[PDB]
C-alpha cells in the first residue's frame, strides 16, 4: 500500500503549490515514476544481483570491504597515503579467491570501472610534463591486465575502455621498470587471443598508434638526452612498444587477421 | 515538470547530460499519445490527447532539447524526437505554427545548426563491418550486435529524425517549407 | 616526573602489579582547566594492563601508586606524557597533564 | 522597576489566570503575546556588573583614534559634564609558572608599590582617566629591554591611575579600598 | 620585548606594532542578562529541626557555554541569540569543524570529538531554546563525526544484491502478499550481504593507537530513543502550528532531526518494533498532510525513496529464495 | 615614471579618469540578479562568460596585477600623498579597492581562469598582510579557491600557516573560516593534507577558536544574617558555626560537584555581592568578595590553592567542618573534623557585610550547625567566637534567601524586583 499513499502526496503537493528549488520537484518525479512503473527497478538491479553460497562469506565479506576502501579512496584526492591504501586494496582484491571462483561478480559489481576511474584521475593533470604516482598507475594497470586476462568477458569489458587509454599510452614507456603494468599492455591483453575482439578492433585507433609510432621513430626521448644517452635520431622504445600492440592487434591464434 | 525540463534544458551548459528523469519522461509523454465514426472519434481523441501536454509547453520543450544538443547523437536527442513524433503524429498545424511562431520569436540558430550536425552523422551501410562481422560469424558462433550488427547504426533513430522533419512540413505548410531553406 | 595528589582515600591496600588490568575512571583536563579528555561522558570506563607500554608513562606510572577506591590528581610533566611534540591536534607541545583518576576495580 | 518595587508579568498562555482579558481585549480581536507558545519567554533584564566592551564610532563624549617611529592609540572627548573612566586593553598578557613580577617606571625610575604576585593568571591592561575638557593622554606600546607600555598623560594628571587588572567589574570613584587577601 | 609581541603568536619580532585587536575597551553599562527557563529547585526542610538547618538538593541541571579566551570570559550558550556577530562566528566555526572531517578522515574526527565534547552534542540536540543556526551545525557535526562514514559505506552498496544460499536465507519464500496483506517496509529478513560496522573508542591517553581506522563510538541506543522522542514531540508541535517552533523557524526544527532521523534508518537501525513505531509516526490513515516547507518535503522524498529501495530488495531476496 | 627615482612631475596621472573607468568596469561585471526571468538571467550570464574570456585572452589580469605591484610599494594615504599629491593620495585607497574588486569580478565565475592565473597565488597570499585590502585578497582568495580545485594543489603550508596567522591578528573575521571550508573541499572531494594542517594548526592551542563546555548549575544558600564592623556599635566581631552533610555523591552526572562552604563579602552596606553576575558555575570562591573551604583547596577570586590538613580529603558524607570569623586582626578559619586547617585569607577588604553562604551543584544535603533551638554544635567554639544564632538582631526573625535574588523554580507568578537600599541602618544628638 505504499505506491498508494506515494502517488497521492507528490501529486497532492505539486497540485497545491507551485515549486521552486528544482531538485525538490526532481526528486518528487522519480520518486513517482518509480512507484508507476515498478518493474523499472527489477529489471535495473536484478542484473546487479548475485548469489554465492553458505559456505563462503567471510573471503566475499572481506572482499567487498575492500572494495568500498577503494571507492572511499576514490572519492578523496590522491596523495602519498592514499596511494598506500589503494595499492595495499588492490593487493588485497587480487589475492581474494571469488576474484577467481566468480568472475561473474567483479563485472556485476563493475570493479574494472572503479579501477579506470582512479587510474584516470592519476593519468590526468598533465600530458607531456608529469608522470606523477607511477606506482599508483602501475598497480591499477597491472589489476586490469588481471581481470581482463582470467575471463572472456572481461577482455570485451576492457575492449570499451580500450579506446581511451589508447589516447595516453604514452605514458609509462622509455622506461624497464614497467614491462607489464602499462596502459599500452593492458590494451594488448583485452585484444589478446581472441579473433571477435580483434575483429571489432575497426580502425578509429589503428591510424593513431601509427602516428604514435611515427613519432617515435622521428623524436628521440627527452628523458634518455637528460639521463646522458648518446642523442640517437630516433626512439627505440616506446617504437618497439607499439610493434609489439600492432602485432597482438595482427596476430591471432597462429593466423594473421586479414583486414587488419 | 515541462518548465522544469524546459529550465534545464536552456541552462548553458557544454553537453546534454544524461538526464534518466527526461529520457524516462519523454517516452511516457510519447506512448500517451495514440466505419466513419470509429475512424473520427479516434482522430479527435488524438488530437485531444496532444491538446493535453502541447498548451503546457511540451512544443517549446522539444526545441529546446534539441537545441541544448548542438549536433551530438544520444539517447536524449533519441527520445526527444519520438516525443516530437508523438506530439505531431498527423497534420497538426497548430503545433507547427506554435514551435515556427517560437523559433521566429526566439532567432537562435543553436537549433538549425544542432539539425545540420545531427543530419550529417546519422548512419551509412557500411560494407567492411558487414563482411567483417560476416567472417566473424562465420569463425565462431559469436552473438548478434543489437545496434542493427554494428552495421546500421541507430536507423530508427535517423527514421525517426526525418519522419520529425517531415511532420514539420506536412499538410502545406508553406511558412516552414521557406522557414526550413 | 608525574606526582599523586590523593582526593578521596581507597584504603591504601590493594596496589596495580605487573601482569594485571586496572580499571579507571578519568577526566584529563590541560593545565588551564580546559578539558581535553574524560570517560564520564562515553559512560565507559578504561581498562588497561600495567606494564604493557599502552598509556602514556604519566598515567601508568601514577596508577602504580594508587589504591581501589582511591581518587587522585595525578600531576604529569610533558616528556613524561608527550614530550617536544604533543599529540598533533589536540595536546599543544611542551603542555603538562592533569587527570583525576579514580580506580573502580583492580583485575 | 525602582527601589524596592516588586512587580509580575503576564504574557499570556494562562486564560484562567487573566482577570481582565474578557473585560477587554476579547472581542476587539486582541491576543495574548503567548497564546500560541509550548514554552515560556526568556525574560530578559538589565545586568548589574558592567562589564567591558569596545568603544562605538556614535558614541558621544568619548572618541578614540589610532595612529601609525612608534604607534599610538590617542583620545578626545567633547562633554560638559565630567567622570572617570576605565580604558582597558584588549588582549592581556600571560604569566608562566616562573615569572610573577611587575614594575612600574615613571619618568625618572622604577618607584612604586611591590606588585610581583601571580603564579599563574592573565592581567589585562588598563587605565583610569578622569574626563577633562581636554584629554589627550594615551598609551603607547614602546620598548626599551621588554614588554614595555606608557600611559603618556598630559596636564591634570593627579586622580588618573595606570595598571594591569584581571576581571575586575566594579563601577565607581574610589582610590584604594579594592577588594584584596593573603592566602596563607 | 614587547607588548604585543608577548600575547600574539610571533615573539622574535622587536618592531612594536599594533594588530587590529588591540582596541580599548571601556567599562560600560549597556548589557543584557537572560533569565535561565530552569532553576535548581532547592528545597529547605521548613521545620528547623533542633539538630540542625537542613538544605537539599537532588535533581541535577547543567548548561554550556562558550569561553572566550582573549577575554576570559564565559557566556552561556543560549545567550548568543541576541549577539549577531558571536552567534555567525561560532555557526561558521561548526561549518569548519565539519569540513575538517566531513569526507572518511578519521584521525581529525577523533580529535575533533575531544575538542567539543561526547554530551555537549546531546545536550546540543536535544536543547529548545536554540538560535537555529547553532543547533543546525550541531546536528551536522553529530552526523560528520560519527555516522557519516558509515551511512556512505552502506549507501555506495545499496544497489548490489549479494545475497547466500543458507537456510536461514531459505525462509522468506512467502513474502507475505496474499491472504489480504501486503506487510510493512524494511519489516522482515534479510539475509543480505552488507558492510558491517564498527568503532573504536576515542582514548588520547592510549600511546600508539593501532589504526583508529573506522570511527569514533557513539552510544546509539540513548541517541535513537532521544531521535524517536523528539520526532514524536515536533509532530505534535507542528500539528497545532504554534509561533515558536524550536531554533526559530520551522526549517530549523524539523529538516535536522529529519535528517538524523534518516541517516540512523540508513546506518542499520531501528529493529523491527522500533520500525514499526516509526512507521505509524507518518502512515496512519500524520507527518505527510501537515503543511511542511521545502528544505522538509525535500528530506521527506528520500525517506520514501529508502522505503522503496528496503521494498525492491526484499522483492529482490524472496526472488532468490524461490529460485533455490 | 615617479617611483623610479625623483622626477619633474609633468607625467599624466589620470587618477579621476582611471577611478570612474573601474568604477565603470567593475559594474561592466555585475552578476545578473535574482529577481530577473530565467532566459534573460541566463542570456547575461553567456554575455559575461563571453565578456571575461574576452578580456582574459589579451592577458589584462596580469596587467591589473602589475598594477596593484606597482600601488602596494607605498603604506598609506600619507605615504602616497607627499610623493604623487593630495588627490592621489587621497584616492590610492579607492583605487586599490576598485582594483581588487575588479579581479575578484574578472573571476567570480569562470573555471578556466583561475586554473589560469593561480600560479599567482604565491602573491597574493603574502601580501594578505597588507592590512588595507585584506578584505579585497580574501575576496579574490575564495573565488579562486571555490571553483578551480587545481589552485589548492599549490597550496602549501606557509599558506595556511599566513591565512591563520591573518585569523588571530585581525581577530574573529567570518571570511577567513569559509576560506578553510573551501580549502578543505573544493568540488566533492576532499584534500586530507589540507585538513590534516588545518586541524593541526588551527586548534590544538585552543585559543582560537571560540571554546566551550558543559558546566553544571550552581546554587548557594545563605542565612539573614549580616556582620558590619566600624567604630561605634560593634557585634564583638567573633563568629563560629558548623556544617554537616548527611548524602553525597561525587559525581552525578559528568562532573565533580560543586560543594563549598565560607563567608561572602557585600558591595558597600547592601545586599547583592558582586562576583559571577548570576547563574553560572561560580559559588564562593569564584570572586574577589566571598571566601569558601571544599575540602582540598582555598578558593578566593576564582583560583584555588591547596593546604595541609590532616587526612585530607573531599567533603564525603558525615563530615562536619567548622567555620570561624574574627574581624579586625585575624580572618575567616576552617577546622575539619576539629582539626583546624593549616590557611586562611588574612589581610582582606572588611567593607561591607559579611555572612555565612554555601554553595551546591546537586546531590547534596547540608545541615547549618548553630546553638539553641536552631541546631546542636558537634566541637567547642574557640574562646570568643560566638554563633549566628546570637548574631541575629533582637526582636527580628531568622530565615534563608538563597543568596541575592528569586532563584526558585516557579512560574510566571515570581516577584520581580528592582533595586533595593542598604537597610537605611547600614550616636546620641549634641
Amino acid at each position: 500500500s505504499l505506491q498508494q499513499l506515494i502517488s497521492e502526496t507528490m501529486v497532492r503537493w505539486a497540485q497545491e503549490s507551485v515549486i521552486e528549488d528544482p531538485e525538490l520537484v526532481r526528486a518528487m518525479f522519480v520518486l513517482l515514476h518509480r512507484q508507476y512503473d515498478g518493474i523499472g527497478g527489477l529489471v535495473r538491479a536484478l542484473p546487479k544481483t548475485y548469489t554465492i553460497n553458505g559456505v563462503s562469506v567471510e573471503d566475499t565479506i572481506n572482499l567487498l570491504a575492500s572494495l568500498g576502501q577503494i571507492r572511499s579512496l576514490l572519492s578523496v584526492r590522491m596523495g602519498k597515503e592514499e596511494e598506500k591504501l589503494m595499492i595495499r586494496g588492490l593487493g588485497d582484491i587480487m589475492n581474494n579467491k571469488v576474484f577467481y571462483q566468480h568472475p561473474n561478480l567483479m563485472r556485476a559489481l563493475g570493479m574494472h570501472e572503479t579501477v579506470m576511474e582512479v587510474m584516470v584521475n592519476v593519468l590526468g593533470g598533465g600530458e607531456s610534463k608529469e608522470i606523477t604516482f607511477p606506482k599508483m598507475v602501475a598497480n591499477c594497470c597491472r589489476f586490469l591486465c588481471y581481470f581482463c586476462r582470467i575471463s572472456r568477458q572481461n577482455q570485451k569489458a576492457m575492449f570499451d575502455h580500450l579506446s581511451y587509454l589508447l589516447e595516453n599510452s604514452s605514458v609509462g614507456l622509455a622506461s624497464p621498470a614497467m614491462r607489464g603494468s602499462t596502459p599500452l599492455d593492458v590494451a594488448a591483453a583485452s585484444v589478446m587471443d581472441n579473433n571477435e575482439l580483434a575483429l571489432a578492433l575497426r580502425e578509429p585507433d589503428l591510424e593513431k598508434v601509427v602516428r604514435y609510432l611515427a613519432g617515435c621513430g622521428l623524436q628521440s626521448c627527452q628523458m634518455l638526452v637528460s639521463k646522458g644517452y648518446p642523442d640517437i635520431g630516433w626512439n627505440p622504445v616506446e617504437g618497439e612498444r607499439y610493434l609489439d600492440f600492432l602485432r597482438f592487434a595482427v596476430f591471432c591464434n597462429g593466423e594473421s587477421v586479414e583486414e587488419n | 515538470l515541462i518548465l522544469l525540463f524546459s529550465r534545464t534544458a536552456l541552462t548553458e551548459k557544454c553537453k546534454l547530460e544524461e538526464d534518466f528523469l527526461y529520457m524516462a519522461y519523454a517516452d511516457i509523454m510519447a506512448k500517451s499519445c495514440h466505419s466513419f465514426e470509429e475512424k473520427e472519434m479516434e482522430k479527435q481523441k488524438l488530437l485531444y490527447q496532444q491538446a493535453r501536454l502541447h498548451d503546457r509547453g511540451a512544443a517549446e520543450m522539444v526545441l529546446q532539447t534539441i537545441s541544448a544538443s548542438k549536433g551530438e547523437t544520444g539517447p536524449m536527442v533519441a527520445a526527444t524526437l519520438k516525443l516530437g513524433i508523438a506530439i505531431l503524429n498527423g497534420g497538426n498545424s497548430t503545433v507547427q505554427q506554435k514551435m515556427l511562431d517560437y523559433l521566429k520569436e526566439k532567432k537562435d540558430v543553436g537549433f538549425f545548426q544542432s539539425l545540420a550536425g545531427l543530419m550529417q552523422s546519422c548512419s551509412v551501410l557500411d560494407l567492411n563491418a558487414f563482411e567483417r562481422q560476416n567472417k566473424a560469424e562465420g569463425l565462431g558462433m559469436v552473438t548478434e550486435e543489437g545496434s542493427g550488427e554494428k552495421v546500421l547504426q541507430d536507423d530508427e533513430f535517423t527514421c525517426d529524425l526525418f519522419r520529425f522533419l517531415q511532420l514539420l512540413c506536412e499538410g502545406h505548410n508553406s511558412d516552414f517549407q521557406n522557414y526550413l531553406r | 616526573g608525574v606526582e599523586i595528589e590523593t582526593i578521596s582515600p581507597g584504603d591504601g591496600r590493594t596496589f596495580p602489579k605487573k601482569g594485571q588490568t586496572c580499571v579507571v575512571h578519568y577526566t584529563g583536563m590541560l593545565q588551564n582547566g580546559k578539558k581535553f579528555d574524560s570517560s564520564r561522558d562515553r559512560n565507559k570506563p578504561f581498562k588497561f594492563r600495567i606494564g604493557k607500554q599502552e598509556v602514556i608513562k604519566g598515567f601508568e606510572e601514577g596508577a602504580a601508586q594508587m589504591s581501589l577506591g582511591q581518587r587522585a590528581k595525578l600531576t604529569c610533566t610533558p616528556d613524561v606524557a608527550y614530550g617536544a611534540t604533543g599529540h598533533p591536534g589536540v595536546i599543544p607541545p611542551n603542555a603538562t597533564l592533569i587527570f583525576d583518576v579514580e580506580l573502580l576495580n583492580l583485575e | 522597576l525602582g527601589v524596592a518595587q516588586v512587580g509580575r508579568m503576564n504574557f499570556g498562555k494562562d486564560v484562567s489566570t487573566l482577570k481582565y482579558f474578557t473585560i477587554c481585549g476579547l472581542q476587539e480581536g486582541y491576543e495574548p503575546f503567548a497564546v500560541n507558545t509550548n514554552r515560556d519567554i526568556t525574560m530578559w533584564l538589565s545586568k548589574r556588573l558592567p562589564q567591558f566592551l569596545q568603544v562605538p564610532s556614535n558614541h558621544e563624549h568619548i572618541e578614540v583614534t589610532r595612529i601609525d617611529k612608534v604607534t599610538q592609540k590617542s583620545f578626545g572627548s567633547q562633554n560638559n559634564n565630567t567622570d572617570i573612566m576605565f580604558y582597558r586593553l584588549s588582549m592581556p598578557i600571560e604569566c608562566a609558572x616562573x615569572x610573577x613580577x611587575x614594575x612600574x617606571x615613571x619618568x625618572x625610575x622604577x618607584x612604586x608599590x611591590x606588585x610581583x604576585x601571580x603564579x599563574x593568571x592573565x592581567x589585562x591592561d588598563s587605565d583610569f582617566e578622569v574626563l577633562m575638557k581636554t584629554a589627550h593622554g594615551h598609551l603607547v606600546p614602546d620598548r626599551i629591554d621588554k614588554d614595555k607600555e606608557t600611559p603618556k598623560p598630559e596636564f591634570n594628571n593627579h586622580k588618573d591611575y595606570a595598571q594591569e587588572k584581571p576581571s575586575r567589574l566594579k563601577q565607581x570613584x574610589x582610590x584604594x579600598x579594592x577588594x584584596x587577601x593573603x592566602x596563607x | 620585548p614587547l607588548s604585543a609581541g608577548l600575547f600574539k603568536s610571533e615573539h622574535k619580532n622587536p618592531v612594536p606594532q599594533c594588530p587590529p585587536r588591540l582596541h580599548v575597551q571601556f567599562l560600560s553599562h549597556v548589557l543584557w542578562s537572560r533569565m535561565p527557563n530552569q532553576f535548581l529547585k532547592v528545597d529547605v526542610s521548613r521545620i528547623s529541626e533542633r539538630q540542625g538547618w537542613l538544605v537539599q538538593c537532588l535533581d541535577p541541571l547543567q548548561f554550556m557555554s562558550l569561553h572566550i579566551p582573549e577575554e576570559n570570559r564565559s557566556v552561556d550558550i543560549l545567550e548568543l541569540t541576541e549577539q549577531e556577530e558571536l552567534l555567525q562566528f561560532h555557526y561558521h566555526t561548526l561549518r569548519l569543524y565539519s569540513a575538517v572531517c566531513a569526507l572518511g578522515n578519521h584521525r581529525v574526527a577523533h580529535a575533533l570529538c575531544s575538542h567539543v565534547d561526547e554530551p555537549q552534542l546531546l545536550y546540543a540536540i536535544e536543547n529548545k531554546y536554540m538560535p537555529g543556526l547553532l543547533r543546525a551545525g550541531y546536528y551536522d557535526l553529530l552526523i560528520d563525526i560519527h555516522l557519516s562514514s558509515y551511512a556512505t559505506a552502506r549507501l555506495m552498496m545499496n544497489n548490489e544484491f549479494i545475497v547466500p544460499m543458507t537456510e536461514e536465507t531459505k525462509s522468506i519464500t512467502l513474502f507475505p502478499d496474499e491472504n489480504k496483506k501486503h506487510g510493512l517496509p524494511g519489516i522482515g529478513l534479510s539475509t543480505s550481504l552488507r558492510p558491517r560496522m564498527r568503532f573504536s573508542s576515542p582514548s588520547f591517553v592510549s600511546i600508539s593507537n593501532d589504526c583508529y581506522q573506522y570511527s569514533p563510538e557513539f552510544p546509539l541506543d540513548i541517541l535513537k530513543a532521544k531521535t524517536i522522542q523528539m520526532l514524536t514531540e515536533a509532530v505534535k508541535e507542528g500539528s497545532l502550528h504554534a509561533r515558536d517552533p524550536v531554533g526559530g523557524t520551522t526549517e530549523f526544527l524539523f529538516v535536522p532531526l529529519i535528517k538524523l532521523f534518516y541517516t540512523l534508518l540508513i546506518m542499520g537501525i531501528f529493529h523491527n518494533e522500533d520500525l514499526k513505531h516509526i512507521l505509524q509516526l507518518i502512515e496512519p490513515s500524520g507527518l505527510l498532510q501537515m503543511k511542511l516547507p521545502e528544505p522538509v518535503k525535500l528530506q521527506m522524498c528520500l525517506l520514501l525513496q529508502y522505503l522503496c529501495d528496503c521494498q525492491v530488495r526484499h522483492r529482490i531476496e524472496a526472488i532468490v529464495a524461490f529460485s533455490d | 615614471a615617479l617611483s623610479k627615482k625623483v622626477k619633474l612631475p609633468t607625467i599624466d596621472l589620470p587618477i579621476e579618469s582611471v577611478s570612474l573607468s573601474l568604477q565603470d568596469l567593475i559594474g561592466y561585471f555585475h552578476p545578473p540578479d535574482e529577481h530577473l526571468e530565467h532566459e534573460d538571467k541566463q542570456n547575461r550570464l553567456r554575455a559575461l562568460k563571453n565578456r571575461q574570456n574576452l578580456f582574459q585572452e589579451e592577458g589584462m589580469i596580469n596587467l591589473v596585477l602589475e598594477c596593484i605591484d606597482r600601488l602596494h610599494v607605498y603604506s598609506s594615504a600619507a605615504h602616497f600623498a607627499d610623493v604623487a599629491g593630495r588627490e592621489a593620495g587621497e584616492s590610492w585607497k579607492s583605487i586599490l579597492n576598485s582594483l581588487y574588486e575588479l579581479l575578484a569580478a574578472l573571476i567570480r565565475g569562470n573555471r578556466k581562469n583561475c586554473a589560469q592565473f593561480s600560479g599567482s597565488l604565491d602573491w597574493l597570499i603574502s601580501r594578505l598582510e597588507r592590512l588595507e585590502a585584506s578584505s579585497g585578497i580574501l575576496e579574490v582568495l575564495h573565488c579562486v579557491l571555490v571553483e578551480s580545485p587545481e589552485a589548492l594543489n599549490i597550496i602549501k603550508e606557509g599558506h595556511i600557516k599566513s591565512i591563520i596567522s591573518l585569523l588571530d591578528k585581525h581577530g574573529r573575521n567570518h571570511k577567513v573560516l569559509d576560506v578553510l571550508c573551501s580549502l578543505c573541499v573544493c568540488h566533492g572531494v576532499a584534500v586530507r593534507s589540507n585538513q590534516h594542517l588545518i586541524c593541526d594548526n588551527l586548534l590544538p592551542g585552543r585559543d582560537l577558536l571560540l571554546q566551550t563546555r558543559l558546566v553544571n548549575h550552581v546554587s548557594s544558600m545563605r542565612p539573614n544574617i549580616f556582620l558590619g564592623v566600624s567604630e561605634g556599635s560593634a557585634q564583638y566581631k567573633k563568629w563560629y558555626y558548623e556544617l554537616m552533610v548527611d548524602h553525597t555523591e561525587p559525581f552525578v552526572t559528568a562532573e565533580a560537584t560543586h560543594l563549598r562552604v565560607g563567608w561572602a563579602s557585600t558591595e558597600g552596606y547592601s545586599p547583592y555581592p558582586g562576583g559571577g553576575e548570576e547563574w553560572g558555575g561560580n559559588g564562593v570562591g569564584d570572586d574577589l568578595f566571598s571566601y569558601g573551604f571544599d575540602g582540598l583547596h582555598l578558593w578566593s577570586g576564582c583560583i584555588a590553592r591547596t593546604v595541609s590538613s590532616p587526612n585530607q580529603h573531599l567533603l564525603r558524607t558525615d563530615d562536619v567542618i567548622s567555620c570561624c570569623l574574627d574581624l579586625s586582626a585575624p580572618s575567616i578559619s576552617f577546622r575539619i573534623n576539629g582539626q583546624p586547617v593549616q590557611g586562611m585569607f588574612e589581610n582582606f577588604n572588611i567593607d561591607g557585610l559579611f555572612f555565612p553562604v554555601v554553595s551546591f551543584s546537586a546531590g547534596i544535603k547540608v545541615r547549618f550547625l548553630l546553638g539553641g533551638r536552631h541546631g546542636e554544635f558537634k566541637f567547642l567554639p574557640p574562646p570568643g567566637y560566638a554563633a549566628c544564632y546570637e548574631a541575629v538582631l533582637p526582636k527580628e526573625k531568622l530565615k534563608v534567601e538563597h543568596s541575592r535574588e528569586y532563584k526558585q523554580e516557579r512560574t510566571y507568578t515570581r516577584d520581580l524586583l528592582g533595586p533595593t537600599v542598604s537597610l537605611t541602618q547600614a550616636v546620641p544628638v549634641d
